[PDB]
RNA sequence: AUCGU
RNA sequence: ACGAUUAGC
């Protein structure tokens, strides 16, 4: 799904490419020992196991099924480590990552988010296909197959009880509605109905635009955007780094919202924009703290 | 010596000494007021110390390192500090703070933290922001006290220069060691000393109103101020309670140790169960003698009836047989290097093998030498390490035993396996109870829940606006008024108009902060939800109320020792019959969607639904919500208001809370932070908390813990005790009886298996119980042992004050009622009444003036405020107890005991006067009393003490609309406003202004505008106001004093016969109380205690169960009996009852059953303002009431107390005017006559009458 | 103690806190069972020595 | 939380 | 352009 959300465009824009995204597994791949290592070496403190393979063989059965008691009481050994040796790592992570831009991040279960206290947007989100077969069919995830679906049932296990909504909802609410504004605007002119708002750091700041979102409207819809105040939108600006590598020259930058945020009928409902963006300034020198606020520039 | 010189007559006058005038209170009052500092410091100079007051101080206090290498920068840009030993090294580091300091102007040598850094962190650096937050951050640490600590360091010089005072009981002095013995004013003097070094100034630093200054000088660092009030309070306590040298010592060596380390906050608060645990834990391993209270409680209990039979002698086989706290303790005592300390306590412990006053007092003595201090530290570190914790369910609800969706809420099938199936059958039956019984459905019962929580008080107001106006709906603003715009009056006048679909976006804002600090505990973040969000959880907080109304057995006590469950305390501290004490470590994080609110949610939401169709609730429609609930198919399913309350809520508590946290003490430093720990300060907390205590240790006794269990013993155990014979839950704490068999009391090793077992059933939900086993009780922080209160002198300080902002202290009225609370305070613990009565006139001394002119209050004055009084008129000295009733029932009571040589003493020196007085006779008291300020001091002691910023001038039509939208957001129904309406016809109709202020609904919204204007900053013209009051009340002069204290000087009484005993003199009850506390022990063993809950009792005698809030239920009884008194047509009061809300049937039944009842003297006697002193709701006040004062006299009637049939009430106020008599008295409590009615009891009825056509 | 041990054992074999079926909390009186143990000799005296 | 700076 | 913001009982 992230391959084939990769390659969609409609306008002169990329929705949702192979960026702005965190991976389930990214949150926990940078330690030491891997929290999938780490949860591996959990045969240890349990009688009558010796081996991984051993563990997968005394906690599943022949049917394949999951045995209620042996699972219940290896949860009992797994929680601990998913309390105290990931907690602290995701919050850290998931702070760092929002500090630099607004991503959308993919989680293995509900707890894992709300454990950290991730400040964003919670979905929950369920597919038509069965998932265990789709592990069974997988090979070389860093250990047994049968490894990969003990965990996958301590991880839906290790979830609260909340009815999850279908993959449907976000992603008719991610595609859908640019295919209306090609069929509408595709015709007109772009620069006349491209339009995008960002940070204003002021030009009297001795060492520029920082976009937030980007707005692909009729003339007649942007033109009452303009009006409208991005006012009492502060934030607190930190831009300093070595060029990031790409087309244009460009830094990276990190802001921080202080106030409120934006309210998607402030913005319309009759324009689309983009979920997801990445911060960084355009234009070398030092870097600074600028309280700064939003604006709106257009062609 | 100085302060003799100084100070000469004042000692005499409040020593028992010499007579107690106002001349010489002023003078010394006057010489308080011009002190220096420094003369303070010189004075303690002069103080002759010996041996046995000197412990070593070590040298490392005062060589510190910087701050820079304990705080740091992380990510987002905010400021924290490192930790060193574990999480919770957040505190305050012991570091120097010299290098801070830039000197202030008029004054060499004291400064306060630079401008320069000030701005450097301002505009951005890191290391400037480091260094203002640490000097924020120490700044608050140090402003932690009452008043300039030099003060009492002076006013307890000033009391204790007089040396032994003489008993009038005991007939002797009390050996009480002098000034010369007190190690922690020694080891203040050598750290001021130290401190003070070459410069001539002796002030380690100087507190004002905003802000303290810093006296630089290398020796200087941050552990100084709390150690300072540390040992003033210890020093204060030594004096005034008669503590022994060597817990003191051994308090003060902790103190030191704890200043030497890296944070003495962290250090205390690591450090704070060393002498309630080697003493209170340890004693009485081997017993031979002493009497426990034999308390037999009865079988109806929901009611608390608790009955008194003698006491038993103590048996050999009673026992310590807890199991050993010896190894945890030497361990602690060995990780921190306080081995010495826990070695001595252990071996001093072991000596006291007898259940006496000596071991209680012993006890005593310990727990009050442990350090009470408010705990700080920066909001933003408190916030991180509350709100990120999260429980630890290890064996969630299986996937498969839910539901589909009900919108927002999964039913739980009750085919589950899981233990949640019982707390879901719980709160499903009470919710069905709540919805099927009627009295939820009158509109004065909707109104009153919601105007429960709109309230003078900050609600975030700001968010709700922000959240509000993100949908483009505009709420009005009003400008010009002085009202204040960040209260949840403000939100709910801005909320009038608007529906319940347009408001409800708000339930989704991001809460903001609160904060505030406790002694020897960390501090407790606070969210405050505003209105609507109050409004949303109402089902919850019902049946709440409901499961810990009925379903269980647990209370909802109040704040105070008075009203509280002593009884049940004493009862389960009974050696018979040993206790458990059972404690919820973060019960605020505990509860989330996973387990708790998700199966709570479900329950009220089923449990409404075949009981309210339609009907909508307070100000939220019916609405509709489908579900999938079967198989495939969904239907529209409708749905009554109070299920679309707990969709909004359900949503709510799903997602979660967002908390803003914009701090003060550290610069750049907003952000926010989303919790899934239930909110604190919400209406529903504290019930929803101790319903699901108590449910969840029903289930454990039940169901899981004999599926769980092996030996016979402990299941014989647990099959004998419920939850509704014995366990008694308050929130976060709780407490379980076990109750004694015929073969002694129940083994320990079956309790600690017992105990094992409930810790690991409560790590299956996320609940960590802090259990403890010891012998003894521990209930809303109060201590028993052997069925004996103790009372823990530490957790009340004498210095202390929590502050949790930066803003500026109220002004000098304000302190003074501070230490009038203080000497309250003082009382209720029990310590040592002739030194703690010199002391307290000492400090009233000391703050009674106040420049600005000057002015002074007279004595008389604080006598009105309940200070009793040692010696006047050349009588005998302590001579009054301070069981003095408060107000005018007090001056009565001490005027009438005393009369007769106060008439004397005014004839004897120059007043005489032909005209003859049936109070006084022939002595001019009118010329005395005015010479003398006495009715100065008594008029002046009524005005407020508060600046009067409420009246301030408003721009018309801005008050009026505001004033509407309260009306309308009041009164939604129409119905009750028709109710007000007729209740107004037929007032109007007959009641004609017999009462002048008869309450009523439509003055609330008035009310409610007064308090929200009160809450605000008063402006300069406001304060010379009040100052120019009090100087036109004291230059005034009055000819007599108010009709209430004339009329009760009219009865005379007499006192034959003591009371015979109603306890043992025995039986210790309560610590600090004893024969060498005479007043005390003999008032307790004369009288009582009160082996009833107040609360029960007190709420028995009302009326009206709840009015509305912005009314007083007093003032409506108060309203009723006055319209009963004064005769009027009953329908004046079924016209009173309408316009308070009541229905018309309901109003016209209960006019006519008061008409016609009588009623006990409580409520007779808030007719004219009497009520109960908050001194004497710890004894046993009514059966006194009751028998021991009868107005018929010794012998016979005299035709002249003939009391009509007409005003009978007037036997309560009579009743009322002789046990302050009796209870004023030192000594035994003594039967009381009445004697004789000067004008007769119609002319005294009549006296009443005039008074009560007024106000 | 070697019935208890077979319940502790049995225990385990359950997967549970407590097994359902016990050989310790039996109804019956049974303070005449004899267990063989290291303690009697053949010969009808105790080893030890 | 704008007239205090 | 910055600034004297908070529970419930």
């Amino acid at each position: 799904i992230m391959r084939v959300l990769d390659s969609i465009s409609v306008l002169g824009v990329k929705i949702m490419p192979r960026a702005h995204v965190v991976d389930s597994d990214e949150v926990g791949e940078q330690m030491e020992p891997t929290f999938e290592h780490a949860v591996m070496e959990i045969y240890k403190g349990i009688a009558g196991v010796d081996s991984l393979d051993d563990l997968t063989k005394w906690v599943l059965n022949s049917d394949l099924v999951p045995h209620d008691d042996r699972l219940g009481q290896l949860f009992q050994a797994f929680l601990p480590l998913a309390k105290d040796l990931l907690a602290p790592m995701a919050r850290q992570f998931y702070d760092n990552s929002m500090s630099e831009g607004r991503l959308l991040t993919f989680a293995h279960a509900d707890s894992e988010l709300l454990n950290a206290n991730y400040f964003g947007h919670l979905l929950r989100l369920k597919i038509p296909y069965i998932t265990e077969v789709n592990l069974m069919i997988r090979k070389n995830r860093e250990g047994g197959e049968l490894f990969q679906l003990v965990l996958s049932y301590l991880y839906k296990m290790y979830a609260t009880s909340a009815q999850p909504k279908w993959f449907g909802s976000l992603l008719r609410l991610l595609i859908c509605p640019w295919l209306h504004m090609e069929k509408l605007i595709g015709e007109a002119d772009p620069a006349s109905t491209s339009a995008e708002i960002g940070w204003h750091v002021p030009r009297e700041q001795l060492m520029g635009f920082i976009p937030y979102v980007s707005i692909r409207a009729p003339r007649l819809v942007i033109e009452e955007l303009m009006e409208k105040n991005w006012g009492q939108y502060h934030a607190q600006v930190i831009v300093t780094d070595q060029l990031v590598v790409g087309e244009p020259r460009r830094v990276s930058a990190k802001a921080v919202i202080k106030g409120n945020h934006l309210p998607v009928k402030l913005i319309s409902r009759f324009a689309c924009f983009t979920l997801t963006s990445k911060y960084e300034m355009r234009l070398t020198g030092r870097g600074a703290a600028y309280n700064a606020r939003l604006a709106f520039r257009s062609d | 010596s100085m302060i003799l010189t100084q100070f000469g007559p004042f000692i005499e006058s409040i020593s028992g000494i010499t007579d107690q005038s106002n001349d010489v209170f002023e003078n010394a009052a006057k010489a308080f007021s011009m002190f220096t500092r420094s003369d303070v410091y010189k004075a303690l100079d002069e103080i002759p110390f010996s041996e046995d007051a000197m412990l070593p101080i070590p040298p490392t206090i005062y060589t510190k390192p910087s701050h820079d290498s304990y705080y740091y920068i992380d990510a987002l840009n905010r400021v924290r500090r490192k930790t060193y030993q574990g999480p919770d090294d957040v505190y305050v580091p012991n570091c120097s703070i010299v290098e801070l300091l830039e000197p202030h102007e008029t004054l060499t040598s004291y400064g306060r933290l630079s401008e320069a850094i000030e701005n450097r962190a301002k505009d951005g650096d890191s290391q400037a922001r480091i260094a203002t937050t640490y000097g924020r951050i120490a700044e608050s640490q140090a402003r932690q006290i009452k008043a300039p600590l030099e003060k009492f360091v002076l006013a307890l010089l000033v009391a204790e220069a007089g040396g032994s005072l003489y008993d009038p009981v005991l007939q002797k002095y009390d050996e009480i060691p002098g000034l010369s013995h007190n190690c922690p004013l020694w080891c203040f003097r050598e750290i001021c000393r130290h401190i003070s070094g070459p410069l001539p100034d002796r002030a380690p630093y100087l507190y004002l109103s905003a802000g303290v200054f810093w006296l630089m000088s290398p020796r200087m660092t941050s552990a100084i101020p709390p150690l300072l009030s540390d040992l003033v309070n210890l020093a204060i306590l030594q004096q005034t309670a008669g503590l022994d040298p060597s817990l003191v010592r051994l308090g003060v060596q902790i103190c030191l140790h704890a200043a030497a380390s890296s944070s003495y906050a962290w250090f205390i608060l690591k450090t704070k169960s060393i002498f309630p645990q080697n003493t209170l834990h340890s004693m009485y391993e081997s017993l031979e003698g002493g009497y426990c209270p034999n308390l037999e409680w009865l079988e109806p209990r929901s009611d608390y009836k608790f009955m008194y039979m003698g006491a038993m002698p103590l048996s050999t086989k009673y026992a310590r047989s807890a199991p050993s706290n010896d190894k945890k303790a030497r361990e602690l005592g060995e990780k921190y290097g306080l081995s010495s300390v826990v070695s001595e306590l252990r071996r001093r412990t072991k000596t006291y093998s007898k259940h006496d006053f000596t071991s209680v007092r012993y006890i005593r003595d310990a727990m009050a030498c442990t350090s009470g201090i408010f705990l700080v530290r920066t909001p933003t570190e408190t916030v991180l390490q509350e709100y990120t914790q999260s429980p630890e369910i290890k064996v969630p609800i299986p996937q498969k035993d839910w539901t589909g969706p009900i919108g927002e809420i999964r039913i739980l099938k009750d085919t589950t396996s899981s233990i949640a199936r019982y707390l879901y059958r719980t709160w499903y039956l009470a919710a069905a109870r709540m919805a099927a019984q009627p009295r939820t459905w009158d509109p004065l019962f909707q109104a009153i829940m919601r105007s429960q929580y709109v309230t003078a008080r900050g609600g975030s107001g700001a968010t709700l606006r922000e959240s509000l106006y993100a949908i483009n709906v505009s709420l009005p603003d009003f400008k010009g008024l002085p009202v204040k715009a960040a209260t949840k009056i403000f939100q709910a006048a801005q909320l009038a108009n608007l529906p319940f679909s347009h408001t409800s976006v708000a339930i989704l804002a991001d809460t903001s902060m609160g904060l505030r600090n406790q002694v020897q505990r960390r501090p407790r973040s606070i969210m405050p939800l505003n209105v609507p969000q109050q409004q949303v959880s109402a089902p919850h907080t019902l049946t709440a109320d409901y499961i810990n109304y009925h379903m269980n057995l647990s209370t909802t006590s109040g704040s105070a020792v008075i009203e509280k469950v002593i009884p049940l305390g004493v009862y389960a501290s009974s050696p018979p019959n040993q206790s458990i004490n059972i404690d919820i470590s973060a019960c605020d994080a505990s509860i989330t969607w996973d387990f708790f609110l998700s199966v709570i949610m479900a329950a009220i939401h089923e449990g409404v639904a075949s009981s309210s169709i339609g009907k909508p609730f307070m100000g939220v429609p019916a609405s509709i919500v489908n579900d999938e609930s079967v198989v495939g198919v969904r239907a529209a399913r409708p749905i009554s208001g109070m299920q679309n309350m707990i969709q909004h809520l359900s949503k709510l508590y799903k997602r979660g809370f967002s908390y803003r946290v914009n701090d003060s003490f550290s610069p750049g430093n907003d952000f926010t932070h989303m919790t899934t720990t239930f909110p604190s300060g919400s209406t529903a907390t504290s019930t929803e908390h101790t319903a699901n205590n108590s449910t969840m240790m029903e289930t454990f006794l039940t169901v899981w813990g004999p599926e769980h269990t092996d030996d016979p013993d402990v299941l014989r155990l647990m099959k004998s005790l419920t939850i509704q014979r014995n366990y008694v839950c308050q929130g976060d704490d709780g407490l379980m009886i076990i109750d004694g068999n015929t073969a002694g009391k129940v083994n320990s090793e079956t309790i600690q298996k017992m105990l094992e077992l409930i810790s690991k059933y409560g790590e299956e939900f996320g609940w960590k119980y802090d259990i403890a086993y010891d012998g003894t009780a521990e209930y809303l922080k109060l201590y028993f042992i052997f069925g004996c209160r103790i009372p823990n002198l530490s957790r009340h300080p004498i210095v202390g004050k929590e502050r949790a902002n930066s803003s500026a202290e109220e002004p000098w009225p304000a302190i003074l009622d501070q230490i009038m609370g203080i000497f309250f305070n003082g009382v209720h613990d029990g310590l040592q009444w002739q030194r703690w009565i010199r002391y307290s006139w000492a400090l009233c001394c000391a703050f009674s003036r106040q420049r600005t002119g000057y002015l002074q209050y007279p004595m008389w004055s604080f006598v009105y405020w309940g200070l009793p009084l040692v010696k006047v008129f050349g009588s005998d000295p302590w001579i009054f107890s301070w069981y003095m009733p408060t107000g005018d029932l007090g001056m009565y009571s001490w005027i009438s005991l005393i009369r007769p040589l106060m008439t004397r003493w005014m004839v004897a020196n120059g007043y005489v006067t032909d005209k003859c007085s049936p109070v006084f006779g022939n002595a001019d008291y009118r010329k005395c009393f005015n010479e003398l300020k006495l009715y100065q001091g008594y008029y002046m002691a009524q005005l407020p003490r508060n600046p009067k910023k409420s009246g301030r001038a408003a721009p018309r039509e801005v008050r009026e609309q505001f004033t509407q939208a309260l009306s309308d957001y009041l009164m939604q129904n129409p119905e009750l406003k028709s109710r007000v309406l007729r209740g107004r016809s037929e007032w109007e109709k007959y009641g004609a202004g017999i009462i002048h202020n008869p309450p009523s609904l439509f003055d609330v919204p008035h009310k409610w505008y007064q308090g929200a204007q009160e809450a605000a900053t008063a402006t300069r013209e406001e304060l010379a106001e009040m100052d120019e009051t009090l100087m036109r009340a004291r230059k005034h002069s009055y000819s007599s004093f108010s009709k209430l204290l004339e009329a009760y000087l009219l009865v005379k009484w007499r006192m034959c016969e003591a009371r015979e005993p109603s306890v043992d003199l025995r039986l210790p009850l309560c610590a600090g109380i004893d024969p060498l506390n005479s007043d005390p022990f003999l008032k307790m063993v004369s009288v009582g205690p009160m082996l009833q809950s107040t609360r029960k009792y007190f709420a028995q005698t009302l009326f009206m169960a709840k009015t509305v809030s912005g009314l007083d239920v007093n003032a409506i009884d108060s309203a009723l009996l006055r319209l009963r008194t004064l005769g009027a047509d009953k329908k004046a009061l079924t016209a009173q009852l309408l316009m308070v809300g009541l229905q018309e049937s309901e109003a016209d039944a209960l006019a006519g059953k008061i008409m016609l009842q009588d009623v006990n003297t409580v409520q007779l006697a808030r007719v004219v303002n009497l009520a109960v002193p908050d001194t004497w709701m710890s004894l046993d006040f009514d059966t006194m009431f009751k028998h021991h004062v009868k107005l018929l006299p010794k012998d016979g009637r005299h035709l002249n107390t003939d009391i009509p049939p007409r005003m009978g009430w007037l036997r309560a106020i009579l009743r009322f005017l002789g046990a302050g008599m009796a209870m004023t008295a030192t000594g035994v409590a003594v039967d009381i006559y009445l004697e004789d009615i000067h004008g007769g009891g119609r002319s005294l009825g009549q006296r009443f009458m005039t008074w009560m056509r007024q106000e | 103690d070697e019935a208890d041990d077979a319940t502790k054992k049995q225990a385990k074999d359950t997967e549970k806190a407590k097994a359902q079926v016990t050989y310790s909390d039996t109804g019956i009186n049974n303070a005449n069972e004899l267990s063989r143990s290291g303690n009697v000799d053949n010969e009808g005296g105790s080893n030890q020595k």
